[PDB]
């Protein structure tokens, strides 16, 4: 009943409170800190012409796909800044995108509520809508590839889905969130996804079999990105309240948060240097920061975009950091 | 409803201490940190963005 | 320096920027209106004289490209998707007249008016108001006064001073008269002065924002 | 003593003068969100004020300070022409940022067509075509530099394709957007008085830097009376500051403007 669930809860922090013999701050109190962390632009690719809601990188750490309300994705050459695809959207309201680890495919989504597929390798050359993917009932979040065949995706319907793209239907709803579902990230195995909802948690749920396999709360605001850490083992969730957490998968609880004084404005991005050490956090204060993930200090500050940053992401070799923003400009740093 | 049982399935998980999840966490970081451009600023010259 | 390869992907990348700046320059053109209303505003009519998830219209008039998009159908978090109509044109609020003695959607869109027109995104940007359903308002006053929405109401039960009472009261709920106009037309179950309607606080909001160009607004 | 002082406002004046004008060049340039053809126009205006400031503000100092002038009788003609070029171009800037802001505010609609960066080099084009127009005539026909009012017609001509049809323009085009203002105004107080205090900045300033300059210069042309070199001096570099202050009315107004200063 409804009583027994709050027995069961205080039960669960009470193991919680058990297994927390120690702290991560105290942990890492005497290895050596990174220091400051500089970082220059090194690329700037313009052609957007409107506030950009996404990106991301291939698996080749050199095309990169992003996304606007220019109605349109452009697939970047990063190292030459040669736009090498612009794929027009039939509906201009785009807020997710991804790119295929295989490089063939291109999701895109946002208000339609399709997560679309564009084909990339035709053998005409002009890329086509390859599946219109329909059935969520709320404003499309986070669409996240696991291979050419099968997706994941998070939209406002407060629930997950497993798409297969070749048949075109969902083969596993992943329900449970209260809020809407704004952050995807796939385990590096991918095995598992943790998805963090408006409802201040963040939940990991099992692809293969479907059911939620842990809850992870702490944050006092709605969630707006989430990211594992490269061990596969913990992951990032940055918020609206002005603080990014990192949870731990097996702890089952938080471990560190990084948050400051000066800081006030949500995160609307947070991704994950290569080897785990540097937390690159995206705040609507038009800048981003890298945080120390075993420390909490910021180790650097990202500055040069006019308007919020939307979108960050960091190349699978760890070379550059790209963040996209609203003034419609890309920067690879 | 289906939400006591859930959270029963979420309660009966296996538990790690917090000090050897961090340990662990800090024995990646410090074995992959030498393969992290980011960490260790690379020479220009290795560095594919000029 | 370059080979026959990069100079073709460099061609590329010069046709599709091209592609993209022609797009942009007839895109920048297009009126922007965001369709909002209650749940049975009746903003659906409205459509239907003009002319899944957000509904795209696109008509024209008097040269003019509109396009609006109607959100009715989220029925998510409204602040998670609302900044990305920041740069519409115009937001067409629908509110339904006849609904003011229904147990209490005048009260509903009142409150989603006060949160739209209030909101941090849509400080500069203009609320053209309908006032949808008068025709059958005027022969439901009669038997059900306005005094159980307004009890504060006073003078006689006429359909006039009632939709002068409700329009002055939508425009009361604003709180940036000195940045934002709010034109409050009513629909009268007809089209054509109705686009005319739009289509007239169109170039008045364009107009002023030439004249803010300039800083004489 | 005097001279001192005189040569100390004439630098301060001649260096702030290019400093505004580099800052709203660079202003333009840098900022993506100003890229448009008012801000072409804008942008073309400081370009005319910064070459007006550098080229001939200094060859003025010279002979203000030097008492004479002693660069030989051939530059003098380049550095008189050039002048003439450059104070008569800024003045049809001033009149094409107007006809551009009627165009703006009262066919809205179908300017927002035309607004391309093509009709904005045009028009600067044109602005330059009249400039030229009204600076070569006078060349196909010392330890000073005397401007000649040999003939008679070329003085009303010079004085009226200059500044009194640009004048006149100006005034009609700015008068129609205050109606057009007071048009919009009227059918829904301090709004107004933004409106006629910003026209009212925008004109004055440039009457009273320029008119009693074109008024001079009617009188002599005409063997009408004489004036002093002090006060031909003084009213010449009265014309000269409008140069300061094209960037202060063009810019300070706007929005987007005031925000790339700050940016910067
Ligand atoms: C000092 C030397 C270099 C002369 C400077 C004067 C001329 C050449 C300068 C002054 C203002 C400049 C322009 C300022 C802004 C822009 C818009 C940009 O999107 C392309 C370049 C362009 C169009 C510049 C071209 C060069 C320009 C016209
Ligand atoms: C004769 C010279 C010295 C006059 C002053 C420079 C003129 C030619 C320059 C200054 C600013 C310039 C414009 C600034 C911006 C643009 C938009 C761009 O998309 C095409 C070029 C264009 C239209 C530029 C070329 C013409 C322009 C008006
Ligand atoms: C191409 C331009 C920018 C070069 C520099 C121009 C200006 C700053 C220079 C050129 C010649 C200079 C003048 C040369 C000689 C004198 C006489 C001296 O008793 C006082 C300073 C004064 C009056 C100088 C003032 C500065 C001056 C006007
Ligand atoms: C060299 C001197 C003497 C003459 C130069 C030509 C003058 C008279 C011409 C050149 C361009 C012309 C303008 C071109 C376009 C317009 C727009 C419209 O409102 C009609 C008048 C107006 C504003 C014209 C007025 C006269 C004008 C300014
Ligand atoms: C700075 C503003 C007013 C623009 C005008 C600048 C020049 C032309 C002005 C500024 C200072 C002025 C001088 C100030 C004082 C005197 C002394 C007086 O017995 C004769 C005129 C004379 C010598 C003025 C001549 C004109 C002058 C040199
Ligand atoms: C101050 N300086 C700029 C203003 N002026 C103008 C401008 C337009 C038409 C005529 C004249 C008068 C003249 C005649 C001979 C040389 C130089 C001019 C210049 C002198």
């Amino acid at each position: 009943l409804r009583q027994e669930a709050e027995q069961l809860k205080n039960q669960i922090r009470d193991a919680r409170k058990a297994c927390a013999d120690a702290t991560l701050s105290q942990i890492t109190n005497n290895i050596d800190p990174v220091g400051r962390i500089q970082m220059r632009t090194r690329r700037t690719l313009r052609g957007h012409l409107a506030k950009i809601y996404a990106m991301h990188w291939g698996t080749d750490s050199r095309l990169l796909v992003s996304a606007s309300q220019d109605g349109k994705l452009i697939i970047w050459d990063s190292y030459t800044t040669n736009k090498v695809h612009a794929i027009p959207l039939r509906s201009s309201w785009v807020m997710t995108c991804a790119y295929a680890p295989s490089g063939n495919y291109v999701a895109c989504g946002g208000l339609d509520n399709i997560c679309s597929i564009y084909n990339l390798k035709t053998r005409e050359g002009n890329v086509r809508v390859s599946r219109e993917l329909a059935g969520h009932t709320g404003y499309l979040s986070c669409c996240r590839f696991l291979d050419d065949n099968q997706i994941v995706t998070s939209s406002g319907d407060t629930t997950c889905a497993l798409w297969d793209i070749e048949t075109g239907q969902q083969t596993t709803t992943f329900t449970g969130h209260t809020g809407d579902v704004m952050s995807l990230s796939l385990a590096p195995d991918t095995r598992l996804f943790v998805s963090g909802a408006c409802d201040a948690s963040a939940k990991l749920w099992d692809v293969r079999e479907g059911m939620c396999r842990q809850t992870f709360t702490g944050h006092e605001s709605d969630i707006n990105a989430i990211c594992f850490f490269p061990n596969g083992n913990a992951f990032a969730t940055g918020s609206d309240d002005a603080t990014c957490r990192l949870f731990d998968l097996r702890a089952d609880q938080e471990l560190m948060t990084y948050s400051h004084d000066n800081i006030i404005c949500g995160i609307t991005s947070v991704s994950f240097s290569k080897s785990g050490r540097l937390l690159l956090a995206g705040y609507d204060d038009f800048n981003c920061n890298v945080w120390d993930a075993l420390k909490a200090d910021r180790a650097g500050v990202l500055a040069g975009h006019d308007n919020r940053v939307s979108c960050l992401g960091v190349t699978d070799d760890g070379m550059a950091v790209a963040t996209g923003s609203w003034d419609s400009f890309l920067k690879i740093w | 409803r289906k939400l006591v049982e859930q959270l029963k399935m979420e309660a009966n998980i296996d538990r790690i201490k917090v000090s050897k999840a961090a340990a662990d966490l800090m024995a990646y970081c410090e074995a992959h940190a030498k393969e992290d451009p980011l960490l260790t600023p690379v020479p220009a010259s290795e560095n594919p963005f000029r | 320096t370059l080979s026959a390869e990069d100079k073709a992907a460099v061609e590329r990348s010069k046709m599709i920027d091209r592609n993209l700046r022609e797009d942009g320059e007839k895109a920048a053109r297009e009126v922007k209106l965001l369709l909002l209303g209650a749940g049975e505003s009746g903003k659906n009519t409205i459509v239907k004289q003009m002319k899944t998830g957000i509904v795209e219209t696109h008509f024209t008039f008097k040269d003019l490209h509109f396009k609006m998009f109607d959100v009715g159908a989220q029925r998510s978090e409204r602040k998670k998707w609302i900044h990305c109509f920041e740069g519409v044109t115009a937001i067409i609020f629908c509110v339904a007249l006849s609904d003011y003695d229904l147990v209490n959607r005048m009260h509903a869109s009142m409150k989603l008016f006060d949160s739209i027109c209030n909101n941090k995104w849509f400080t500069d940007t203009s609320i053209i108001l309908f006032l949808n359903k008068k025709d059958l308002f005027e022969e439901k006053i009669k038997k059900s006064p306005l005094t159980i929405c307004y009890p504060e109401y006073a003078g006689s039960n006429t359909y006039e001073e009632a939709a002068a009472y409700i329009q002055c009261q939508f425009e009361d709920l604003n709180k940036r008269k000195d940045t934002k106009e709010i034109y409050t037309h009513f629909t009268c179950s007809t089209d054509t002065k109705n686009v005319q309607f739009v289509f007239d606080a169109v170039t008045d909001v364009i107009i002023k924002n030439n004249l803010k160009d300039c800083g004489l607004f | 003593t005097e001279k001192m002082l005189i040569c100390m406002t004439l630098v301060v004046i001649t260096t702030l003068t290019t400093l505004l004008n580099l800052a709203v060049i660079m202003a333009i340039g840098t900022t993506k969100k100003l890229h448009q053809p008012a801000n072409y126009l804008i942008c073309s205006l400081a370009v005319t004020d910064l070459l007006v400031a550098v080229l001939v503000m200094p060859l003025s100092i010279i002979y203000i300070v030097m008492d004479r002038w002693k660069l030989g009788y051939f530059l003098c003609e380049v550095w008189l022409s050039v002048d003439m070029t450059c104070c008569t171009c800024s003045i049809w800037h001033l009149c094409v940022i107007a006809l551009d802001r009627y165009w703006a505010i009262t066919n809205a609609i179908e300017y927002a067509r035309k607004r391309t960066a093509k009709r904005a080099a045009l028009m600067i084009l044109t602005v330059w075509t009249i400039s030229i127009f009204i600076s070569m005539p006078p060349l196909f026909w010392p330890s000073q530099c005397t401007i000649q009012h040999d003939h008679v017609i070329y003085t009303i001509y010079s004085t009226l394709g200059a500044f009194y049809i640009p004048l006149t323009l100006i005034l009609i085009l700015y008068y129609r957007i205050y109606h057009a203002a007071k048009s919009l105004y009227q059918k829904r107080s301090t709004r107004e008085r933004k409106a006629a205090r910003i026209l009212g900045l925008i004109l004055g300033a440039f009457i009273l830097s320029w008119l009693p300059f074109f008024i001079k210069e009617l009188i002599v042309g005409l063997s009408i009376y004489t004036v002093s070199s002090e006060v031909a001096d003084f009213l010449t570099w009265l014309g000269y500051v409008n140069s300061l202050i094209n960037p202060l009315l063009y810019t300070s107004f706007n929005e987007d403007f005031k925000l790339a200063f700050k940016k910067l």
